[PDB]
C-alpha cells in the first residue's frame, strides 16, 4: 500500500495529439496531472482547462491494445510503422457499460508506455479510493483551481455550480470572505488558496453534527482540548472493541501529540498540547479516523486454502450488455469485467458459418447480435491480471456440433493464454479421488477451462465435448447432479454441479445442512433462471449462506443485488478472492445455516448503527432519507429500516432521531452493512457496503461511493456505529425465513 | 522559583489588613438597593 | 528548610481568611430575605429576530444609548445592529476571522475586537483605526473606560490595561494561574474583576495594577462575569451549573443559585435594570432569569437550538439580546 | 564527480558577486527624467481572411509589403498587406507546422513543424528539405539567401547551409527544449529561449555558447531582438517581459503587472525601440514601454488564444496572428 | 557521464575571464537610440493619412 505519488515525467508534462473518432477533430494539447494525483488537465482547444477524474479511469490501454483510428482524414494526419506504441486511449465512466474514451497520441518516442502504465496505477490505487475526508475536500478544491477561464482565472459561474444547494448562501459566503462575488466576474487562483477554501466551506454550512460531539467529550467554554481529553476520547468512544488489545494498542501521550502537530492550525496551542476546535473539525475526517482499518483492505488472508473454500466473484451470460432477449452483445464487456474484480466469466460458444467454420458468441435462439470468438480471448488474455493476480475461471457453454469448430477453438486458448493456461495437472494436486483442490496461490496466474471431461435457457441442451476440448479440463469440472449421497461417498473434489436459481432453492430449503457440508469438498456455481429476461439480479446472499463458491450475476443491470456484489469484493485487495468463515469450510464442526439462536463456536457480534448528519449531499434543494440495510444470514436479514426524510434546510440535513439496533446476528463475519442515501423521490445519491467485523466504532465520516463502487467527491454522512461482542411443513418452516432477504 | 513563592507572600500579607464589612449591613444594603429602584425596572 | 518554613506561612494567614469569614458569618439571604414576596412567574418573547449573520454568534455588548448593539461572529463580521427598526447600520469585516469578543464605547464612537489572533483592533465610525499587539494567549473579553484606555483579558493568564494612542501594554496585571475566561467593570470604573479558569475571581484596582482581593468558591472553570448595578457586588457563571453572588465588602459567597435536572452550565451572565433578577446562558439552549434575593428559577426564555453565547440587558434595562450559535441574535422583552 | 560540482557552483557564485558589482543603478532610476509615451492607440486597418485553422507563426519582409503564414490545415499562405491579395498558396505535406520565416532577399519562405525536417520554399515548390533533427522543429530564422538557424525540440539549435543541407554547427548546450529564437540586425550572434527558463547568447562565427541568462521561473516563449544590437527581450510563461543586456549580464526591467496571469506568445520591438509589443493569451495584445514599464494600449481585437507577432523594418505597422485562423495588421 | 560534467566547467571557464560595463553606461545607451530615433519612428507618433499606405 503507498499513497499515490506522481511521478516527474507526468507533473511537467508532455505533447499529445487528441483526438476523436466521431467529430474527427484533434488539436494539440500538454498533458498534466496536478501534484496531488486527482486531475488530468489540458489547456483545451479554445484556451479552456479540461478534466477528467482520475479514479474515473476504468483502465489505460496503449500499443497493440489502444484503438486504432478508422478514418483516413485522421489516419493521414497522424501519420499511419511502428508508431503504434505512441497511442493512448484512456477509458472511463461510471458503469461497465457506459464507457467514454479519449483518444490521445503521443508526439515523443516512449513517452505513451510511461504514461499509460502510470496512469493505471493512479486509478487503481487503494489509498486514493479509501481515501479521508479532507483529501476528498481537496479533490473538490482541485477542481475549483484547475478548470479556469480563458483570462486565466476561476469563474465565479463555476463556485455557484459545485455547492448549488441554495445559490443565496454561496452568493453571501464569498462576499464576506473577501473575494469578487457577482454572477459574471472572476476569482483569481493566487487569491483562491486552500487556506481561503477552507474559511470559504467553514461560512457555508452550519454544523451542529460536529459541536454535539463537542459537548459529550468535555470541551465547555475553552476554545481547546486537552492532550488528555483527545487522548481518552480515541481509547473510549473510537476504538473497536472486539480486537485484542494487546496486539493493537491503546494510545499514548507520547502519540497523541503527533496528531496536534499534524492537524492544529494555531500555534499558541501547538506548543501547549492543546487542540484547538478547528482541529477537532480536521480530525474527524482525517486520515486515522477511517470508516475502514486498512488491514482489512490491502491482499491479507490466508491464501493457502483449497478453491473449494472461497467466495469467488463471477458472472452469468458477460457478453450482454442489455436484456436477455433483444440486446447487443459486446467484447468490451469482458474487459470491464476482469478488471472489475470478476473471476469466473461465461462464453456461449456457437457453431460458425459454412463459409468458413470459425465459432462465435451469441444468445442462443434470440437472433442477438454475434461477437466473434477469436476477438474475445485475446480480450480476456490481455486484462485477466491487470488488477488481480488470482485465477480466472472460464465456463463455456458448448453448444457446437461440428468437429473442427472443436478442435480450432481448442488452439485459439492454447496459443492466445500462452503458457497461463493450465493443461497439466500440478504436481502436488493429482486428480485421484479423496484429494482438495489447489490454492489460489498455486494457481496464481493460471487460467482453468471448465467443460465437460472425457428454466435452464440453453444450458440444458449442451453437446457432448471431443477428445481435443476435453484436454483442457483439468481442476474444475461439471458433472450432471444426482444426488447429495452419491456426491458425499464418492469423494472427488474436482468435480462441480451448476444450478439454476429455482433447483437450488428446492435444495436450500428441502436440506441445507447436506448442502454446506457438500459445499466444503467441491463446487458449485449459481446463475439465475431465464425468466429474468430484463437481467435483473437474485439476491447472491441467498447462495453464500450455504457456501456456494461461484454465485453469478448479470454485470450490466447494477440493482441492490449487483451493487452488493461490487461492494463486499472490494476488500482482500480487490482480488475478487474472500476467504469463506471458519465453520463454512472445517470438515469437523458442521452447523444449520437457519439458527435462530446463536451457535457454539461463533462469537456473535451486536450492531448499533446512528445515522446523525450528511454534507453536499444533492444539487437541488430536496429532502434525503437513509436506509440501513444489514445482509447475512436469514436471520440477520433486515431490510426495513429507514429514517425519516429531513426538510432539505441547506448543504447538509441533520436527523435526530433513535439509532437501528442489530443486536443478535449468529454469523458476523458473513454479514454486511449497507447505508444507501436516497434523495426524496427514489433518486439514487449514494451507497456504502462495508463488512461487520472490520468496522470500526464511533464517530466517522461514511465518504459515499456511486451505483458501481467509484467514489464520489463531495458528498458524505456522519455516522456513529458501535460494535460488540454478544454478551447472552418444512417447506413453510423456512420459506418464510427467507422472504427478509429475496424481496 | 522560590521569588513566585515570595509574591505570593506579599500577596496574602496584605489581605490580613483590610477592614471587617460583617454581612449584617451589607447584605441589607443589597436589600435596599433593590428596594429603592424597584419601580424602575421593565423587565418585571 | 527555607522552601518549607515559607508554606507554614504560606497557610498561616489564609486559615486566618476564611476564620476571619467565621467571625464575619452572621446571616444569609436565605435568613435576611425570607420575608420577601418573589416576582411570580415571568414570561418574555421573542420581540424582534436580527437575521444577517453567517456562523456562530460569539459575542456582542449593548451600546450607551439603549439603541445600537455591536454583534462579533466566528465568521469575522462586526455587525452594528439598530435594536428599533432591526438594521443592520455598519458590516465591518476583519482580518482575524477567530473571534471570541466585542465591545462598544461609553461615548460611542469606537469598537473594538479581538480573538484567537491576539490582537484587539479598535475601528472608527470604517477603517482599521488601531491595534493592540502584545498578548502571548487567545484574546477572549475586552472593556472600554472612555475613548483613550481600554482593557482586556487574554489566554497567557494576564489581563493588560492599554492605552489607545500609543498601543502599548501601559499597565499589565499578573495573578492567575489557569486560562482569563471573562471580565467585567464596576460602575464606576474604579475597580474591576475576573474570573480565570482555575476557579478564581480576582479584583484588579485600575489605578495601581495590584490586586486587593481574591474570592474562591467554584470547582470548575468561571466562564462568565457581571456586577451588581451599585458596584459592591458581582456574580459568575460556571461548568458545575451555578452562578454565584460575591460580596465585595464582605469577602463571602453569598448565595449560590443552584438547581436539580440543571447539568449544562453557564456561558453568559448579567443582571437586570434593578438587580432583581439574575438572567443566564445554559447548554440546554434556555435562559434561565433567575431572581436574585430568593436563589430560585423564575422564567425559561427558550427560544433557540444550539448553544447560548452572549446574554445582556440595556443601560436603562428595556431590552435583553441573547446570542446562540445558529446566526440568531433574538431580543427578548 | 565530486571535485567538479564545487568548482563549477564557485565560479557561479562569482557570476552573482560580480553582477552585484556591476549593479550600481537598474533602468528604473535614469529613465524618470523623461516623461512617458502617454497613451498610443491602434486600429485594425486590414484584415486577413482565408486560412482554414489555427494560425501559428508569421514574419515581415526586409521589403516590408508581404508577409507569410502557416496554418494548422498545412497551408501556407503569402499576403500582401497593400491590397489584401493572397500572392501565392503553398499546401504542406505535412499540416502539422509550428514556425515559419522570411528571407532578406524576399525569394525563399521556410516552414517546418513537428514533422523534425525544414523546408524551404522557392517563390512553386521545395528547392531544399533539411533534417537532422530528432526531435520538433519550434522556430527558424534565416541569415541570408543560404544560410538558416533552426530550433529543434532536440536540445539544441542549428546553422545550416541550404545549398549542402548540413549542418555546419549544432548550438548544443540547453538542457531542455528550444522554444524560440531570434536573429541580431547586424546578422552576428542570436540568442534563444528554453523550457528550463535559460535565455542566451551564441555566435555564428565559432560555434560557442557564448553567454548565459537566466531569471524566469516558467518556460520561456518568445524572444525578439533590439534594434541597437545591445539588448533582447523575452517573454515567459509566467505572464512577465524582461530586458537584458548583453554587457549589464542580467535583467535590467520586468514588464509585469497584477491581473495578468496567463501567458505570453509573442514579442517584438518598434521601429525605434520606444515600444514593446507583447502577445499575451487572454486574447489581447499589450504594448509597453522599453524605458517606462508602464502599458500605453492594449490590442483587444482578436477573439482566440493570440500567437505571433512582428513588426516591420519600416515600421508602419504591427501583425496579430490568432488561433481564429485571423490576421490583423494594426497601424 | 563524468565528460558532461568537464565541459561543463569548461563552458563556464570562459565565463569567468569575461569584461563588463556599468549599468549606468548601459541604461545610457539604451536611452540614447530612442531619443534620437523618436522623430522618424511612426508608432511613437502618427503620420500623415498621405503617407500611410494602410489608410
Ligand atoms: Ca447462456
Amino acid at each position: 500500500l503507498e499513497p499515490p505519488t506522481v511521478v516527474e515525467t507526468l507533473r511537467r508534462g508532455s505533447k499529445f495529439i487528441k483526438w476523436d473518432e466521431e467529430t474527427s477533430s484533434r488539436n494539440l494539447v500538454t498533458l498534466r496531472v496536478d501534484p496531488n494525483g486527482f486531475f488530468l488537465y489540458w489547456t483545451g482547444p479554445n484556451m479552456e482547462v479540461d478534466t477528467l477524474d482520475i479514479s474515473s479511469i476504468r483502465d489505460t490501454r496503449t500499443g497493440r491494445y489502444a484503438r486504432l483510428p478508422k478514418d483516413p482524414k485522421i489516419r493521414e494526419v497522424l501519420g499511419f510503422a511502428r508508431l503504434e506504441e505512441k497511442l493512448m486511449t484512456v477509458v472511463s465512466g461510471p458503469d461497465p457499460v457506459n464507457t467514454v474514451f479519449l483518444n490521445f497520441m503521443a508526439v515523443q518516442d516512449d513517452t505513451a508506455k510511461v504514461w499509460s502504465e502510470e496512469l493505471f496505477k493512479l486509478a487503481m490505487n487503494i489509498l486514493a479510493q479509501n481515501a479521508s475526508r479532507n483529501t476528498f475536500l481537496r479533490k473538490a478544491y482541485t477542481k475549483l483551481k484547475l478548470q479556469v477561464n480563458q483570462d486565466g482565472r476561476i469563474p465565479v459561474k463555476n463556485i455557484l455550480k459545485m455547492f448549488s444547494a441554495d445559490k443565496k448562501r454561496v452568493e453571501t459566503a464569498l462576499e464576506s470572505c473577501g473575494l469578487k462575488f457577482n454572477r459574471s466576474e472572476s476569482i483569481r487562483p493566487d487569491e483562491f488558496s486552500l487556506e481561503i477554501f477552507e474559511r470559504f466551506l467553514n461560512k457555508l454550512c452550519l454544523r451542529p453534527d460536529i459541536d454535539k460531539i463537542l459537548l459529550e467529550i468535555g470541551a465547555k467554554g475553552k476554545p481547546y482540548l486537552t492532550l488528555e481529553q483527545l487522548m481518552d476520547f480515541i481509547n473510549q468512544k473510537q476504538r473497536d472493541p472486539r480486537l485484542n488489545e494487546v496486539l493493537y494498542p491503546p494510545l499514548r501521550p507520547s502519540q497523541a501529540r503527533l496528531l496536534i502537530e499534524k492537524y492544529e492550525p494555531n500555534q499558541q496551542f501547538l506548543e501547549r498540547d492543546q487542540m484547538s476546535m478547528e482541529g477537532f473539525s480536521r480530525y474527524l475526517g482525517g486520515e486515522e479516523n477511517g470508516i475502514l482499518p486498512l488491514e482489512a483492505l490491502d491482499l491479507s488472508t490466508d491464501m493457502t486454502q483449497p478453491l473449494s473454500a472461497y467466495f469467488i466473484n463471477s458472472s452469468h451470460n458477460t457478453y450482454l450488455t442489455a436484456g436477455q432477449l433483444a440486446g447487443t452483445s459486446s467484447v468490451e464487456m469482458y474487459r470491464q469485467a476482469l478488471l472489475w474484480g470478476c473471476r469466473c466469466v461465461e462464453l456461449d460458444v456457437w457453431k460458425g458459418r459454412p463459409p468458413e467454420e470459425e465459432p462465435f458468441i451469441t444468445h442462443g435462439f434470440t437472433m442477438t447480435t454475434e461477437v466473434p470468438l477469436r476477438d474475445v480471448l485475446e480480450a480476456i488474455a490481455e486484462t485477466a491480471f491487470k488488477t488481480s493476480p488470482y485465477p480466472v475461471i472460464l465456463s463455456f457453454e458448448n453448444h457446437v456440433d461440428s468437429a473442427k469448430q472443436q478442435a480450432k477453438m481448442a488452439e485459439y486458448c492454447r496459443s492466445i493464454f500462452g503458457d497461463a493456461l493450465l493443461i497439466e495437472p500440478l504436481d502436488k494436486y493429482p486428480l485421484a479421488p479423496g484429494v482438495p483442490l489447489p490454492s489460489p496461490q498455486d494457481l496464481m496466474g493460471r487460467i482453468l477451462v471448465k467443460n465437460k471431461k472425457r428454466d435452464e435457457g440453453t444450458a440444458s441442451s449442451e453437446v457432448n465435448a471431443t477428445e481435443e476440448m476435453s484436454t483442457l479440463v483439468n481442476y474444475i469440472e461439471p458433472v450432471k447432479f444426482k444426488s447429495f449421497e452419491a456426491a458425499r461417498k464418492r469423494n472427488k473434489c474436482f468435480e462441480m454441479s451448476s444450478f439454476v436459481e429455482t433447483k437450488a432453492m428446492e435444495q436450500l430449503t428441502k436440506s441445507p445442512m447436506e448442502f454446506v457440508e457438500y459445499n466444503k469438498q467441491q463446487l458449485s456455481r449459481i446463475y439465475p433462471k431465464g425468466t429474468r429476461v430484463d437481467s435483473s439480479n437474485y439476491m447472491p446472499q441467498l447462495f453464500w449462506n450455504v457456501g456456494c463458491q461461484l454465485v453469478a450475476l448479470n454485470f450490466q443491470t447494477l440493482d441492490v443485488a449487483m451493487q452488493l456484489n461490487a461492494g463486499v469484493f472490494e476488500y482482500n485487495g480487490r482480488s475478487g478472492y474472500l476467504l469463506k468463515p471458519e465453520f463454512m469450510r472445517r470438515p469437523d464442526k458442521s452447523f444449520d445455516p437457519f439458527t435462530e439462536v446463536i451457535v457454539d463456536g461463533i462469537v456473535a457480534n451486536a450492531l448499533r448503527v446512528k445515522v446523525i448528519s450528511g454534507q453536499f449531499l444533492s444539487d437541488r434543494k430536496v429532502g434525503i432519507y437513509v436506509e440501513v440495510d444489514m445482509f447475512g444470514l436469514p436471520v440477520d436479514t433486515r431490510r426495513k429500516y429507514r429514517t425519516r426524510t429531513s426538510q432539505g434546510n441547506s448543504f447538509n440535513p441533520v436527523w435526530d432521531e433513535e439509532p437501528f439496533d442489530f443486536p443478535k446476528v449468529v454469523l458476523p463475519t458473513l454479514a454486511s452493512l449497507r447505508i444507501a442515501a436516497f434523495e426524496e423521490g427514489g433518486k439514487f445519491v449514494g451507497h456504502r457496503i462495508l463488512p461487520v467485523s472490520a468496522i470500526r466504532s464511533g464517530y466517522h465520516y461514511v465518504c459515499l461511493r456511486n451505483e458501481a463502487n467509484q467514489p464520489l467527491c463531495l458528498p458524505a454522512l456522519l455516522i456513529y456505529t458501535e460494535a460488540s461482542d454478544y454478551i447472552p411443513s418444512l417447506m413453510d418452516q423456512r420459506a418464510r425465513q427467507l422472504a427478509a432477504l429475496i424481496g | 522559583s522560590i521569588a513566585q513563592a515570595r509574591k505570593l507572600v506579599e500577596q496574602l500579607k496584605m489581605e490580613a489588613n483590610i477592614d471587617r464589612i460583617k454581612v449584617s449591613k451589607a447584605a441589607a444594603d443589597l436589600m435596599a438597593y433593590c428596594e429603592a429602584h424597584a419601580k424602575e425596572d421593565p423587565l418585571l | 528548610s527555607e522552601l518549607d518554613q515559607l508554606r507554614q506561612e504560606a497557610e498561616q494567614l489564609k486559615n486566618q481568611i476564611r476564620d476571619a469569614r467565621k467571625a464575619c458569618a452572621d446571616a444569609t439571604l436565605s435568613q435576611i430575605t425570607n420575608n420577601i414576596d418573589p416576582v411570580g412567574r415571568i414570561q418574555m418573547r421573542t420581540r424582534r429576530t436580527l437575521r444577517g449573520h453567517l456562523a456562530k454568534i460569539y459575542a456582542m455588548h449593548w451600546g450607551t444609548d439603549s439603541r445600537l448593539l455591536v454583534s462579533a461572529s466566528q465568521d469575522g463580521k462586526l455587525i452594528i445592529w439598530d435594536s428599533y427598526t432591526t438594521n443592520k447600520v455598519h458590516a465591518i469585516p476583519l482580518r482575524s476571522s477567530w473571534v471570541m469578543t466585542c465591545a462598544y464605547a461609553p461615548s460611542g464612537n469606537y469598537v473594538a475586537c479581538g480573538g484567537l489572533d491576539n490582537i484587539c483592533s479598535i475601528y472608527n465610525l470604517v477603517r482599521v483605526s488601531r491595534e493592540l499587539a502584545g498578548h502571548t494567549g487567545y484574546l477572549s473579553c475586552c472593556r472600554f473606560l472612555d475613548d483613550n484606555q481600554i482593557v482586556t483579558s487574554s489566554g497567557d493568564t494576564t489581563c493588560a490595561l492599554w492605552d489607545i494612542e500609543t498601543g502599548q501594554q501601559t499597565t499589565t496585571f499578573t495573578g492567575h494561574t489557569g486560562d482569563v475566561m471573562s471580565l467585567s467593570l464596576a460602575p464606576d470604573t474604579r475597580l474591576f474583576v475576573s474570573g480565570a479558569c482555575d476557579a478564581s475571581a480576582k479584583l484588579w484596582d485600575v489605578r495601581e495594577g495590584m490586586c486587593r482581593q481574591t474570592f474562591t468558591g467554584h470547582e470548575s472553570d468561571i466562564n462568565a462575569i457581571c456586577f451588581f448595578p451599585n458596584g459592591n457586588a458581582f456574580a459568575t457563571g460556571s461548568d458545575d451549573a451555578t452562578c454565584r453572588l460575591f460580596d465585595l465588602r464582605a469577602d463571602q459567597e453569598l448565595m449560590t443559585y443552584s438547581h436539580d435536572n440543571i447539568i449544562c452550565g453557564i456561558t453568559s451572565v448579567s443582571f437586570s435594570k434593578s438587580g432583581r433578577l439574575l438572567l443566564a446562558g445554559y447548554d440546554d439552549f434556555n435562559c434561565n432569569v433567575w431572581d436574585a434575593l430568593k436563589a430560585d428559577r423564575a422564567g425559561v426564555l427558550a427560544g433557540h437550538d444550539n448553544r447560548v453565547s452572549c446574554l445582556g440587558v440595556t443601560d436603562d434595562g428595556m431590552a435583553v439580546a441573547t446570542g446562540s450559535w445558529d446566526s440568531f441574535l433574538k431580543i427578548w422583552n
